[PDB]
RNA sequence: CAGAAGAAUCAUCGAAUCUUUGAACGCACUGCGCCUUUGGGUUCUACCAAAGGCAUGCCUGUUUGAGUGUCAUU
RNA sequence: GGACAUGGGUUAGUCGAUCCUAAGAGAUAGGGAAGCUCCGUAUGAAAGUUGCACGAUUUUUCGUGCCUAUCGAAAGGG
RNA sequence: AUUGGAUAUGCCAUAUAAAGCGCUUUCGAAGAGUCGAGUUGUGCAGCUCUAAAUGGGUGGUUCAUCUAA
RNA sequence: UUGACCUCAAAUCAGGUAGGACUACGCGCUGAACAAUAAGCGCAGGAAAAGAAAAUAACCAUGAUUCCCUCAGUAACGGUGAAGCGGGAAAAGCUCAAAUUUGAAAUCUGGCAACAUUUCUUUUGUUGUCCGAGUUGUAAUUUCAA
């Protein structure tokens, strides 16, 4: 399969093909708006793996944040936002620039039947997910808030009166 | 002249990708099969061209109705597409001949095919066009095709377009793959970037 | 005051000049009492205002029933003849939609569900 | 901020009507299911025994269910622990043969066509 | 004075009206 | 004058100048709202009204929500 | 022809951009009246922190060359067009950290000889000093009763800083002084 | 009080009506428009009225296009 | 009594508003901002309510040519 | 009236199908501007640099445990 | 010339969806003066969040999450202030990416047409057919416990 190809051409950021796409890329996104549909993922590896199926439903928006909260925190919110009739399903990271970081939201429409019909998306057009990306509930906005399990990561001022004290 | 934003988005583009310097394995692409032999390679692709989804259904249908009143093939011979499809073949050393489209839209999809193909063993071309493939296999696109087996008929005229295209694109090109691509410029860019890399350099260097 | 099943077996052309009728003597009614009128006319008043709201709900009864006849079995029908339970209820997802399953679960469910059993003490 | 537990009888016959909801449900079957017996990991428990979460996959298959029918007679199964003495093996595996000596299995309803 | 401000003083001298009798 | 009817509150006290009333911040689309004022809350919130629909949501889901006519 | 064709759209990307860039400095107005009317110079900052390191020897010459080789240095300009570089300065520049003492330097370097001559050190001092002369030369016992009682804001007749006694603050006032 | 004689200022409630606003959505904040269809009157190329429409972002599809974007075409 | 009660009273094709624009304000394009939001007003917008005209109908699949917001004045204009 | 999960029973069933368990002279993919290092802020974030494959994380005196993005 | 595709537009285009209110409990962000507090901002539900170990422990080991009691005013940090064990409430497990279906895209939205169905002429589907989405990858299979 060609995924494992891309997964390991990801890896080298640096190296000759993947600095020549940075910066030709980096410039196209730049003539673009900052917020503007994308017909294809650009790294059709990294988005498939964080829940993206190429059929009716999923869309592809990319995103540019100035550097220098998290940024990719940020993309997720002004995306889901802007189309606010889907569900910021995950984010990823596709280019930067000294100014910007560039990233790819993958939403998902909880109208189309495509998607409501679908059982392992089903849980998505269920109303408790209204915005995860709002909530910190998205990969991203998990780690943000320390939600992990281990020791890294109102019980106390409270006084507790029983009955029989 | 006031171009719309998105066609001097296209334009610049195309010079854009020109006047940088390439990399070897993305300059490639650049250098195609050449005319004749990719008319001889779709003849042959075009006689393995996979059944029509009606074809199929027409088919699946008539050996429906005899088993609806009472009742063993031949195994299907086509052209091999889909990326992961593919490039499982080519690892599996199954493939004869792939032809990778010279313009997949993020390049690193077919960016290893090449080099893949030449570790494996495998005769490759780059042909013109996305269009060009997917026209073959009813698709709006395939960004590579490949061929594994063919009727004991075409034996003998896959193994000339694989001549062929060992002759016209493999023995040619060859070193002209493995140089860095790009930095053309027009008739009179060098004069002009001649004149403003020597005023640059006399006191403009901050 | 006119019986509602009386108006039922009429037609709405009937239905309109009883309609026009009797806003004919609404609007004469409110005159006299203007004018000086008794107590019977202040009496008619109001009968005559409930009987104009009866040939109304009848033609308004007819003219749904007899739009939900054409729209019965299409796909999209008005959305003032669609159901209104709340808002949230017409967006979740339907109990066809909701039951739907992989077939990775089907498997599980036909081959290894839920048994009934029983521990002797 | 003062808690209270004015609620804690209002508690715990809710918790009792759940018990009784639940056994409407499923009759003929126990309200929980059956926990198997670990030692505490502490020098301090490891005398003592308690009830753990599931039975291993080992103990499952020395005393003859599958783990896939373990679930469906109410045997919870427990990936994560491991039989690293002899003593705690031997100890579950016959907590699931009085278990399977004890229970009663109703046929279900087999669905066949007409033909094969 | 429009249709709005006529009907709001209207409603407004209507408001310190004499109670019925009955 | 420095203060008008407001179109949205119906109160006295759209400003003139900055064209925004100071009760409930037409025109802005959603009202204003201060939970320092709990007072300010109370004398305008849900329940300071007819009321309607709402009433007529909670008579309904007794029986389910249902549509159609008896039998 | 691929190449005609090629060079027609240099030309025309090219031809069309600087007209952009006039076109956007015409707004300025003066730009307008500007119209109307090998070595290297440090003057960013930028340059002079790097300058400054060189030479004070604190970061070695031979980290600093290594330090070179990163991903921006990879990307070229060499023959790139005018329209892309002059984008790719104002966004893709990096930028590198900042030293006071490169700051003062610069400072340095700006200060002409006659930045501060006798005049502009003088008068440009007097006018200031006298603007600031100009700017320069530029409480009420009440007695809570009679009508004064049970006030709860100014009283009337009665005009800037006040104190309001009643006689029961008397008793406060001895114990405040035994204290 | 008068008056009326399946009553009712009844209960329940699954069918309807629901004026002007308001997230408020043709544009404005007394008004000013456009589009489709129907209708009238001493009366018809004029005038009038009525009904149904016309906010924004986005998603799926449809149709119509643009590109010195990538190509194919004896 | 400018109070209270009960009724009455303001009639426009030509008078004012309605129309136009003023300084300015202001949505849209784009860009910021964690954000409530801010900058921005022909700005690198594909900026035309049926922009307009032409044609024995054009391989009965449209070709040729031309030209290229709104609010804000009951004292201004009409 | 309106419904829920069962039971009994009728009809239909696309089974040339699907699954568990057991055996191997055959194989076994595992998430990157992420981890991490440096630094600046309040585990988390910014900036600079930027990985690995019995690797990596976390504990303990080589071991144990776990399998992130 | 004719036509494929890519990208980008347009429509009072076919069907949808978002906004505002409430805000006790819930989740984020921001945040003072004297407190992961108040205020301010964003976003939900009948619960929310958390959740099937990149978890503890050093034992004869335990085994998702949540809550209660306890640990314990303990360890640690220098007044602040846990957690493992233990007792209890409730228990339920799982889905993907990474595999060639390659002897057959086996997948899906929409239109039209019949057919049923209904808390319901208001709901929800099925069967047929056609255009499309999709090979730059939709199904079946597998998720390390394998
Ligand atoms: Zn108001």
């Amino acid at each position: 399969g060609a995924y494992k190809y891309l997964e390991e051409l990801a890896k080298k950021k640096q190296s000759d093909v993947n600095l020549f796409l940075s910066r030709v890329r980096a410039w196209e996104y730049r003539q673009m708006n900052v917020i503007h549909r994308a017909s294809r993922p650009s790294r059709p590896d990294k988005a498939r793996r964080l829940g993206y199926k190429a059929k009716q439903g999923y869309v592809i928006y990319r995103i540019r944040v100035r550097r220098g909260r998290s940024a990719r925190c940020t993309a997720e919110e002004r995306v889901g936002r802007y189309c606010s009739n889907l569900r910021v399903l995950n984010s990823y990271w596709v280019n930067q620039d000294a100014t910007y970081k560039f990233f790819e939201v993958i939403l998902v429409d909880p109208s189309h039947k495509a998607i409501r019909r679908d059982p392992r998306i089903n849980w998505i057009v269920n109303p408790v997910h209204k915005h995860r990306e709002s909530r910190g509930l998205t990969s991203i906005g998990k780690k943000s808030r320390g939600i992990g399990k281990g020791h890294r990561f109102l019980r106390h001022n409270t006084l507790s009166l029983r009955r029989y004290r | 002249v006031k171009w719309p934003e998105y066609i001097r988005l296209q334009r610049r583009r195309k010079i854009l990708n020109l006047r940088l310097k390439v990399p070897p394995a993305i300059a490639q692409f650049q250098k195609t099969l050449d005319k004749n032999t990719a008319t001889q390679v779709f003849k042959l692709l075009n006689k393995y061209r996979p059944e029509t989804a009606a074809e199929k259904k027409q088919r699946l249908v008539a050996e429906a109705e005899a088993v609806a009143n009472g009742k063993v093939s031949k195994k299907p011979y086509n052209v091999k597409y889909g990326l992961n499809h593919v490039v499982a073949l080519i690892e599996a050393k199954k493939a004869k001949l792939v032809l990778i489209a010279s313009d997949v839209d993020p390049i690193e999809l077919v960016v290893f095919l090449p080099a893949l193909c030449k570790k494996m063993g495998v005769p490759y071309a780059i042909v013109k066009n996305k269009a060009r493939l997917g026209t073959v296999i009813h698709q709006k696109t395939a960004a590579v095709l490949a061929v594994t087996e063919v009727r004991e008929e075409d034996k003998n005229e896959l193994a000339s377009i694989v001549s062929a295209v060992d002759a016209n694109f493999s023995a040619k090109y060859d070193e002209s793959r493995r140089k860095w691509g790009g930095g053309i410029m027009g008739g009179k860019t060098q004069a002009l970037l001649a004149k403003r890399a020597k005023a640059a350099a006399a006191t403009v260097r901050l | 005051a006119l019986k509602t099943f009386e108006l039922r077996k009429q037609s709405q052309e009937n239905l309109a000049e009883q309609l026009q009728e009797l806003r004919q003597e609404l609007a004469s009614l409110r005159v006299q009492k203007i004018a000086g009128g008794s107590g019977s006319k202040l009496s008619k008043i109001k009968t005559t205002r409930k009987d104009i709201a009866r040939i109304l709900t009848v033609i308004n009864e007819s003219n749904r029933l007899a739009a939900r006849e054409a729209y019965k079995n299409k796909k999209y029908i008005p959305l003032d003849l669609r159901q209104k339970k709340t808002r949230a209820i017409r967006r979740a997802l339907t109990p066809y939609e909701q039951s739907r399953k992989t077939l990775k679960q089907i498997k599980k469910e036909r081959y290894f569900p839920l048994r009934k059993y029983a521990l002797k003490a | 901020y003062v808690k209270t537990w004015f609620n804690q009888p209002g508690r715990k016959l809710r918790r009792r009507q759940a018990r009784q909801t639940k056994a409407a449900k499923i009759a003929p079957r126990p309200v929980e299911a059956i926990r198997p017996a670990v030692k505490p990991p502490t020098i301090r428990y490891n005398m003592k025994v308690r009830a753990g979460r599931g039975f291993t996959l080992e103990e499952l298959k020395a005393a003859g269910v599958s783990r896939r029918v373990a679930s469906t007679i109410g045997i919870p199964v427990d990936h994560r622990r491991r039989n690293r003495s002899e003593e705690s093996l031997q100890r579950n595996v016959e907590r699931i043969k009085v278990y399977l000596a004890h229970l009663i299995v109703f046929p279900r309803k087999a669905g066949q066509p007409k033909k094969g | 004075k429009s249709f709005r401000t006529k009907q709001k003083l209207a409603k407004a001298a209507r408001q310190n009206r004499p109670i019925p009798q009955w | 004058k420095s203060h008008t009817i407001c179109r949205r509150c119906g109160k006295r006290s759209f400003h003139i100048q900055k064209s925004t009333c100071a009760c409930c911040g037409y025109p802005a689309a959603k009202t204003r709202s201060y939970n320092w004022g709990a007072k300010a809350k109370r004398r305008r919130t849900t329940g300071t009204g007819r009321m309607s629909y709402l009433k007529k949501v909670h008579r309904s889901f007794k029986n389910g929500f249902r549509s159609g006519k008896p039998a | 022809d691929s190449d005609d064709e090629r060079d027609r759209l240099e030309a025309d990307l090219d031809s069309m951009y600087s007209d952009y860039t006039k076109r956007k400095a015409e707004s300025d107005v003066k730009y307008r009246v500007k119209k109307a009317r090998n070595n290297v110079e440090i003057v960013t900052a930028e340059a002079m922190t790097l300058a400054q390191d060189i030479a004070s020897r604190r970061k070695s010459k031979a980290d600093l060359i290594d330090e070179g080789y990163n991903r921006w240095s990879f990307q070229s300009k060499e023959g790139l067009p005018d329209w892309f570089l002059d984008e790719e300065t104002t966004v893709n520049k990096p930028n590198k950290p900042i030293t006071k003492e490169a700051v003062l330097a610069l400072r340095e370097k700006m200060k002409a000889l006659n930045a501060r001559p006798i005049k502009k050190v003088l008068e440009a001092q007097g006018r200031k000093k006298m603007r600031t002369i100009k700017r320069l030369q530029r409480p009420t016992l009440v007695v809570a009763k009679g009508p004064n009682k049970g006030l709860k804001s100014r009283p009337k007749g009665v005009k800037g800083k006040y104190k309001m006694v009643d006689s029961r603050m008397k008793k406060d006032l001895r114990a405040q002084k035994r204290l």
